[PDB]
């Protein structure tokens, strides 16, 4: 998704404009995911890391989250595990 | 505060002025 | 999860869309169009919050800013933003969500930026900076401010102190920049301990003040200017003030060190040129004749021989020779040839002790004079002086006990029949401890040598961490000693029941090692060096459980003490030495400067055996300070200005002359 | 309760004509500098 790559660059102007149109992002983890991992595990792992790097963008948290301080606390403990 | 952290050399300000200059010069001979 | 844009910005109107776009471009025809639009109606702000005036200031178009002022837009904090942008023209024109804290004033911000030109401009208007209270001030206003809002109070104090420590402001507005730098550095260093939250900022400010003072000194071009700077009194008064405030880099400057060397080596021209064998021979022959020189000074203080001892190097050599003679005489007391008999309860003084008595009195008088003249506060700073005090106290106690023993006992008696607390035994023990303390004072003479000096200083700085380690080791030792004494105290046996009437671990057969707490502490101390045998954990009653528990506790103590702590200490000492090694030269030079200056004065000329027998000068100083400041300003401008100026002149000159053509 | 700030060592300030000449020199306008120097010769400063 263009938004995911924009959050990788971690800047505000395009992120605000792109998010103005309604945009969703699937959450990461089932039985279906296990089937995909059998077909291609390198692609499956890379996609998950791509999403989490988008979510941990300082610009995205400030613009989308109600409590940016609490969001950084919970995500940091999530990424360490 | 974060903008001043990385936007300090201001090279893209004089570079942007040079870009405007080049656009004007290209327009000149073209017209 | 799709989420939503919780935080956004108000959209710009059509007038707002038209405005700030020509302002970003800055075309003067568009400026006329903006003036026409204003007449049709200016204060609209970009999403960054900056109005037309601020972005015009960024564009650096003085005519645009003047036209905006004519339209009477809100000035707000435009002066502060111009000062922050460090553009002189906009600041001059202005003189003709809030980004900054409310306590910020234009002069404080200018001092923070350390721009000489802008500070000179503002200070021409005679601005003022509020003064700060004492670090420990307890008044109504201070308490009310701290209780009402402590964070704002601390931030305001830090901002004021950071403004006051600007080198440009000190150069412009201080009458004596060097003394101001010294005092400000000392005060900022003292504030870092009280205000633990802002330790780093205050340390950085103190370092900046020290560096400014050193760099101001670095601009002397002749010896006359150096003498004028160093001899100024509000005799080397400025050097003494620098030493008092711990200005190590200022003192260790090569020119000041050269002047100090030419003062210290008086009477010996070309000392450096001489080969080291010649130096050694000269030192030996000068130190050999110390009594003759002392007597000659005592008789004829103004003759050639009398003036010979007044030179600092010769005085130092004579003092060292006298101390070495005292030590050599101390070594002769232990010789059995001195002591005729050892069974006299109260003995009279021998010949060697009679010779040693004048030196002991001389040292006491010298330490009394030092303490009285310097005051109590100055005496404790040395650390070495504590050793002098302890040694003198022990010598006085020895003399008093010897006199008491002479008066009290008047008969001969076998030594094995004497009691434990006989005065003679105590006097002998105190004399031995005094000898140990006296012989260790020779380390303080290592700072005069360029080879053994820095090593001695570095070893001195490494003794602080060892004590911190020893505290933790003491806790561990106390824990294990308490445990072992609790386990083993039931099986205490008397001295009669042991062979040769031994009790303790100073015997060939060690016994009763854990019967008391004091003996347990001594036993655990001696296990670090492997001097405690393994059979001391055995029990005569042969109880297996008790012996097993004792052996396990002893093994655990040994493992913790010798396998973990020692290696940790080795690693810690390795790391500390590497950091210390970097600054060895400056500290050694500071220490040697302190040592040299103590021999410049005329108070302590004689060695220990023989001791007991205003407007014009200110005008010159202000002239020299004027030249140093002018040179310093130009040098620091060079690093900041040349590249920026060349780059600006290139493109700007290229984009306007071609347009005119 | 306040620290007055004032220049201690004062240096004589240049005249307006000398400052204008300095700015013309810095601006790199040869004609302006030539005219200023001609006027200086007429009135009888480059040494400033
Ligand atoms: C070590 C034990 C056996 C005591 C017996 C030796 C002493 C006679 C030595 C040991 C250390 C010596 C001192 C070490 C260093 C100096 C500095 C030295 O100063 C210089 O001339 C320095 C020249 C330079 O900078 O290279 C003068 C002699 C002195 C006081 C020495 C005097 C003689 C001392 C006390
Ligand atoms: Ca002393
Ligand atoms: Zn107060």
């Amino acid at each position: 998704a263009p938004v995911i790559l924009a959050a990788h660059r971690n800047n505000y102007e395009i992120l605000t404009m792109l998010l103005k149109q309604d945009v969703s992002l699937p959450k990461p983890h089932c039985t279906l995911c296990s089937a995909k991992n059998k077909k291609d595990s390198l692609r499956h792992s890379r996609f998950r890391l791509d999403i989490y790097r988008c979510l941990a963008s300082p610009a995205l948290i400030m613009l989308t989250e109600e409590d940016p301080i609490l969001r950084a606390f919970e995500l940091s403990a999530d990424l360490k595990e | 505060s974060m903008r001043q952290k990385m936007q300090s050399t201001d090279q893209a300000t004089v570079e942007n002025l040079n870009e405007l200059r080049q656009d004007l010069s290209k327009f000149r001979n073209e017209i | 999860i799709p989420l939503q844009i919780v935080r956004a910005e108000t959209e710009l109107s059509a007038e707002e869309k038209a405005f700030l776009n020509a302002v970003e471009k800055g075309d003067y025809a568009t400026v006329k169009q903006a003036l026409q639009e204003a007449e049709i109606y200016i204060n609209c702000m970009d999403p960054l919050g900056r109005s037309a005036l601020l972005i015009a200031i960024e564009n650096e178009n003085l005519e645009i800013m003047e036209l905006l002022l004519n339209h009477s837009v809100y000035v707000g904090d435009a002066l502060l933003y111009a000062i922050r942008k460090e553009v002189v023209g906009a600041v001059e024109l202005l003189l003709s969500f809030s980004e900054f804290t409310p306590d910020i004033t234009p002069i404080m911000l200018a001092a923070h930026t350390n721009n000489y030109e802008i500070i000179k401009l503002l200070v021409q208007k005679r601005v003022t900076i509020p003064r700060p209270h004492q670090i420990r001030c307890n008044c109504v206003e201070c308490v009310s401010s701290s209780e009402v809002d402590s964070l704002r109070h601390s931030r305001s104090r830090l901002n004021i102190y950071k403004a006051l420590a600007s080198p440009s402001l000190i150069a412009l507005s201080s009458e004596d920049p060097i003394l101001t730098a010294f005092r400000l550095g000392w005060e900022l260093k003292e504030l870092s301990k009280v205000e633990n939250e802002f330790k780093a900022e205050y340390e950085e400010l103190s370092q900046q003040c020290k560096l400014f003072a050193k760099d101001l000194l670095d601009q002397a071009r002749s010896s006359r200017e150096l003498e004028i700077i160093l001899n100024h009194r509000d005799d080397l008064a400025k050097l003494k003030v620098a030493i008092k405030y711990h200005q190590k880099e200022f003192v260790a400057q090569p020119n000041c060190q050269q002047l100090l060397a030419t003062l210290w080596y008086d009477g010996f021209p070309g000392w450096r040129r001489k080969h080291w064998v010649v130096k050694l021979l000269t030192c030996m022959t000068i130190g050999f004749l110390f009594p003759m020189l002392s007597i000659a000074y005592l008789i004829s203080p103004r003759s050639n021989l009398g003036l010979f001892i007044k030179k600092p190097f010769i005085k130092f050599i004579c003092h060292t020779a006298s101390y070495l003679t005292f030590l050599f005489m101390l070594l002769l007391a232990s010789q059995h040839i001195v002591r005729t008999d050892l069974h006299v309860q109260g003995p009279p003084p021998t010949v060697v002790e009679w010779m040693i008595l004048p030196w002991v009195l001389g040292f006491i008088w010298g330490e009394i004079k030092e303490m009285w003249d310097g005051g109590f506060t100055e005496y404790i700073h040395d650390w070495w002086n504590l050793m002098d005090f302890a040694m003198n106290s022990l010598y006085l106690a020895t003399i008093s006990l010897k006199i008491v023993a002479y008066v009290k006992y008047n008969g001969s008696r076998p030594r094995e029949e004497w009691e434990m607390w006989h005065p003679t035994l105590i006097a002998e023990a105190l004399f031995a401890i005094s000898n140990i303390l006296s012989s260790l004072r020779l380390i303080s003479l290592f700072t005069a040598n360029s080879h053994l000096g820095p090593l001695q200083i570095s070893l001195g700085r490494m003794l602080l961490d060892i004590l911190k380690f020893l505290f933790i080791y003491c806790l561990v030792l106390l824990a294990f000693a308490n445990g072992l004494n609790q386990l083993y105290f039931y099986y205490e046996t008397r001295a009669i029941d042991e062979p040769n009437n031994c009790k303790g671990i100073r015997c060939e057969k060690q016994n009763n090692a854990f019967s008391t707490l004091f003996e347990t502490l001594q036993s655990l101390f001696w296990s670090v060096f492997g001097l405690l045998n393994l059979y001391v954990t055995n029990v005569k009653a042969r109880h297996e459980f008790t012996e097993f528990v004792g052996a396990t506790m002893f093994g655990t103590y040994n493992v913790i003490s010798l396998v973990v702590l020692l290696n940790m200490l080795i690693a810690m000492m390795n790391n500390s030495y590497q950091l210390i090694a970097d600054h060895a030269d400056i500290e050694w030079k500071f220490a040697r400067t302190k040592l040299w200056m103590s021999y410049f004065d005329e108070g302590g000329t004689l060695p220990p055996p023989f001791n007991i027998i205003s407007l014009i000068q200110n005008q010159h100083y202000q002239e020299v300070i004027r030249n140093l400041v002018k040179r310093y300003v130009a040098a620091m401008i060079r690093n900041s200005k040349t590249h920026e100026g060349l780059t600006e002149e290139n493109f700007k000159e290229l984009k306007q002359d071609i347009s005119s053509f | 309760d306040r620290i007055p700030l004032q220049i201690v060592r004062a240096e004589t300030e240049l005249s307006a004509e000398e400052k204008a000449f300095l700015n013309a020199v810095e601006k790199g306008d040869y004609a302006t500098v030539k005219q200023a120097l001609q006027e200086a010769e007429i009135y009888y400063n480059i040494n400033c």
